């Protein structure tokens, strides 16, 4: 299962985390949920849904009605835990996708606005979240590239430069449909840089004329290879 | 709220005739409307308020009627200066709601365009970078076709086109065609051609010019 | 006579706050109303609110309360738009009107030429201009690489009038803004007569000034 | 131009053979001010004019002869100053508008001649409003949902609300205590008459009648039965000696 | 032992300001969320708005934003919904509820026993109350010509509990709310045992007490 | 978000299985909450976030439901079950009600008992009269009663008002008022309350004496 008749019908019993949780279900395959008390008497209700590929871990607030931390694991090993505050709106919230790639997020305030992060192979960016998408910055002197992530999924990527010498101020534009950010400097084209739908970032140049590409695109590995290409 | 609906969106008619706009209304009222008139690049103007009543500064032909749910502005002898986008306004039942407008085009007789061709300002030329620029001016009607022949050899993608609204007195088009390739492209070759077909052509004209 | 200027066009990031202003000339400003429209580009008209000096009664629409502020100063002729953080759903165009009342509402008779409200976290460059040059010739001016729009384009100080072209402009694959502006003239007049093309990019506050052959 | 039919608001106009390049014209005289102005059909259906006071006056004829919408604007041809809407039965409805564009007075002139005078209406709604009626007049005020008039005699106070939908809803309210001497009433929508009820016993009817008249009816010493006839009210001293 | 005790009812009249209190207990009042639901007459549950004490975090209805204050003093373990200018459209009953907090939402885990809340500006009466007097054997209370609604009506100071019947009220030709409230008891005690009716007119301020044969 | 609650009004007998339904015009998973309000009380939780009982409730309250339509039942219904039931949401703000569900209990016919009051020589010293009908404990809620004053029949001046169910044994009772003055009482002398209901072979009569 994922996330690592009797007697008046079946009965189900799981242990997590050293404590047994026990409940009774009607299907016979594991479709139930598992109620268990804690020692610090707090309340953990585990669900497990009817298609097995699905978990939901909860933990509650001695009472059950108020929560502590919400963990909804899947099948493909995506896992979104969500940790509360005294109020009721979430304090912290971690997207494990499939592929391992984390999504932090920190410190929510009561405004809709937290410390990001998204967790790559290898580096970790940072920035923050507005009710309207989440912002990714990667800056290096005066050029601060910015990835737009929405609330609804949507991923768009803008650049912005403070330079004023237009032979060495650079601009990007952006293709949704190519998903590739298209660098420009002095009305020449100078590489691309593609968001890959697996949760990484390729740089590819052009040749020194801004007519075609040169090589092969470059998984980036660290930090510092994105500020290279700025 | 009130939706206001115009009807037709676009419409086509020539000079002298007799157009009307409609304005259905989710609501019903009396003499609470008002019209407004968008030429390309302006602001809105008041043309009718009280849904009959003309206000003075705008010509005589104009006319606005109507009560109930179905409203309409009316032009006596449509003039190419008219081409606009019109909207009607309600101001019964606040907050205040437009149209969505109303597109108004004058049907022209053919006119073949005027071709000019431009070579790459020196200017340009120390930034590394060139742009070639082709003019298609004061035809009728919008469809036309621009190829560029660089040095004899077709290019694709590396242009882009601009077309102009209705000009205010003779109703005819004009489209621009922007050749942009670097510096280093530029000098290499010598001869940059502009292939112009259009409605108005007995046959396709060319415009070029050499290197230097 | 009557008249209403309003603030150049603007360029403003996502949380920035802006205040834009309608200045007033032609009229007794404080026994009329005036108001603010909004033209989403693509979309139409859409009221914002209105205000009558100086009893200084404001009064919104419901898609825009507390969303925005309209104030006015009467010892100016001058009235105000006003943004706390924006957001880039409020890139449009934004008209100062003036309005008649009739019961509780306005009918609008006097617009203001607009204020280009663009909000965008990208790179604000002005233009780089170049000439075009050539019993009727065509020349003109390549208004290329600025963000964002608009720019304003006239042909000798404004003295040059019929023959005028001035295409929108057309995004670039480079991010930036190009157009060109383009008038015809006689032949007789290249040898004999300049042409002077001039720019005017408000956002960056440029102004540039060409020449011919 | 112009001599070789009646008019609501005491107005008259007046050319039988088409006018020239276009469609019918008419004059008509209105305060010693002379409007003219061109409709299509030959009924007598707008008259504008100029005053000497360079203001502007617009006579709008309905296409049935039987609403006339005299209007008065402030020489820009645009801003109000005054709509007079008469109609066929003599249903007058005059407006005057201040200096922003909103309503300030409201005259609504019934058939029968029972007016509804509305004064100073300030921003938000609110203004003092009277009717009257044959022989005395009652005064209140007006909110935006409705307008209410009230007569006070003592603790009691008579409430009557117009409601802006037009229905006219009664209540009274007594501030008394003893329920010997309390009055208490009721209101009936379809019989438009308000019971008054003291000690557990009717006291009158009092009817609002639909011709603006208020008639009162008195019930019998055991408040079983009504009593004599239903007297129409010509004073304000009546209509309080009831309460 | 969470219990929530809410004010007596109210009538007011057009024009008037109200304020009314819920005094929560049972439960560290500084960490539940508290709010007020409306119930109009018919009309189903409306919710209008929600507090966190204490830091004061107060969140409102669209429906019913500007148009109501609610407040929490937590020195005192009591919150407030608060008018100004009542309308006679505002005549509902009001429940201070206990939230649990879900994602930027709550729902209501416990409940107040409700305040009526009556706007009309119609004369406050004073009930009547008459005994409706006599193997099993039936007396009860008659309450009449009152206004307005609510009113209590208990047997022997709330000792009585089975075989009693409080009809619901109904309106009469006056204007004046009617009820009748009736206990069943055996004849063998009738000569044996006296009944008193208890009842509690709180808008009227009315406090009384019957006997029977 | 609408939120449309159906059935209306629902009846069912002791021991039965009874759905409720609630559909919400946004689709949505586990954050919907249901409520019972019994009559004369306050609103009480039964299920939270869809799925969750309450501590405090019996256990054959349950409910389910995801998607757009969501679902309360009953396991063995009973007596003191009866009461409207509400569902609320709380996925978008702001908080929305269902327009409510009543739940009413089938029961065995029950004849009811009539009993008739005179009214009180302190009301007649206001000046008029009351006579009190009383139907108790009986089903279904129809009943037809007939005032007859000295074997004349009377209309118009009369009302009635019944109860709610009966949270034990599910039975109305019902109360018609005769008001009259005090003269036309002080006049006749037999006073009568005819009584018509399924649980009778014949109309029940109950009468006194002006005196
Ligand atoms: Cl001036």
């Amino acid at each position: 299962l994922p996330g690592e008749k009797n007697k008046d019908g079946y009965d189900l019993i799981a242990t997590v985390d050293k404590l047994e949780l026990k409940g009774t279900s009607d299907k016979n395959n594991g479709s139930g949920v598992l109620e268990g008390v804690k020692a610090d008497k707090s309340k953990v209700k585990l669900t497990i849904s009817d298609d097995l590929g699905q978990t939901t871990l909860e933990v509650f607030k001695e009472d059950g009605k108020t929560l502590v931390s919400k963990k909804v694991t899947s099948k493909d090993k995506s896992s979104t835990e969500e940790k509360f505050n005294e109020k009721g709106e979430v304090s912290e919230k971690i997207i494990t996708r499939a592929d391992g790639t984390r999504l932090e997020y920190t410190g929510i305030k009561s405004d809709g606005s937290g410390k990001a992060k998204e967790v790559l192979k290898g580096y970790v960016l940072e920035g923050t979240l507005t009710a309207e998408k989440t912002t990714l910055v990667v800056k290096e002197g005066t050029v601060t590239l910015s990835k737009n992530i929405s609330k609804s999924g949507e991923v768009s990527v803008e650049l912005n430069d403070t330079d004023s010498s237009a032979a060495t101020k650079k601009t990007a534009a952006w293709n949704s449909g190519t998903s590739t950010l298209t660098i420009t400097v002095n009305s020449k084209k100078t590489k691309d840089l593609v968001f890959t739908k697996e949760n990484t970032i390729t740089v590819q140049q052009y040749d020194s004329n801004g007519t075609k590409l040169e090589g092969s695109a470059v998984e980036i590995t660290k930090l510092d290879e994105i500020k290279n290409a700025l | 709220a009130i939706q206001l609906t115009q009807s037709p969106s676009s419409l086509s008619a020539s000079v002298g005739d007799r157009v009307t706009i409609t304005c259905r209304a989710s609501q019903g009222f009396s003499s609470a409307l008002a019209w407004y008139q968008q030429k390309p690049g302006k602001a809105p103007k008041l043309l009718i308020y009280d849904a009959s009543s003309l206000e003075s500064g705008v010509p005589s032909r104009f006319s606005g009627s109507g009560s109930g749910t179905d409203f309409t502005l009316t032009i006596s002898s449509l003039q190419p200066e008219d081409f606009a986008t019109y909207y009607c306004q309600q101001f019964n039942s606040y907050p205040l709601t437009f149209g969505g407008g109303t597109k108004v085009e004058i049907k022209r007789t053919v006119a073949a365009p005027s071709v000019f061709i431009f070579p790459p300002s020196d200017e340009q030329l120390k930034s590394g970078t060139a742009s070639v620029v082709c003019l298609l001016n004061n035809f009728y009607p919008r469809e036309a076709k621009v190829q560029w022949k660089v040095d004899n050899a077709l290019q694709s993608g590396n242009s882009q086109e601009s077309v102009t609204e209705q000009d205010s007195k003779d109703s005819t088009y004009s489209l621009s065609s922007t050749l942009t390739l670097s510096k280093a492209d530029y000098e290499k070759h010598k001869v940059y051609a502009c292939e112009v077909t259009h409605q108005g052509l007995s046959s396709p004209v060319t415009k070029s010019f050499n290197r230097g | 006579e009557v008249q209403l200027v309003q603030s150049g066009a603007e360029v403003k990031k996502p949380g920035e706050s802006l205040k834009i202003s309608c200045q007033s000339s032609g009229y007794r400003f404080t026994i009329y109303w005036i108001g603010w429209v909004r033209q989403m580009p693509g979309k139409g008209l859409e009221w914002m609110g209105i205000i009558w000096p100086g009893d200084s009664d404001t009064r919104y629409s419901p898609s825009f309360q507390g969303q925005v502020t309209i104030s006015a100063d009467k010892s100016i002729s001058t009235a105000y738009l006003q943004w706390s953080s924006l957001k880039a759903s409020d890139t449009a165009m934004y008209y100062c009107v003036r309005g008649i009342g009739r019961y509780s509402n306005w009918f609008l008779d006097y617009w203001g030429q607009g204020t280009l409200v663009t909000v965008s976290s990208a790179s604000t460059k002005g233009p780089s201009v170049f000439p075009l040059a050539p019993g009727t010739a065509a020349l003109g001016c390549l208004v290329k690489d600025y963000f964002p729009e608009p720019v304003t384009v006239s042909w000798n100080s404004g003295a040059l009038t019929s023959g005028v072209h001035t295409f929108p402009a057309v995004l670039q694959s480079s991010g930036l803004y190009s157009l060109s502006s383009v008038v015809t003239v006689p032949s007789s007049s290249l040898g004999t007569q300049t042409y002077i093309c001039n720019v005017n990019h408000k956002p960056s506050n440029t102004k540039v000034d060409k020449r011919v052959e």
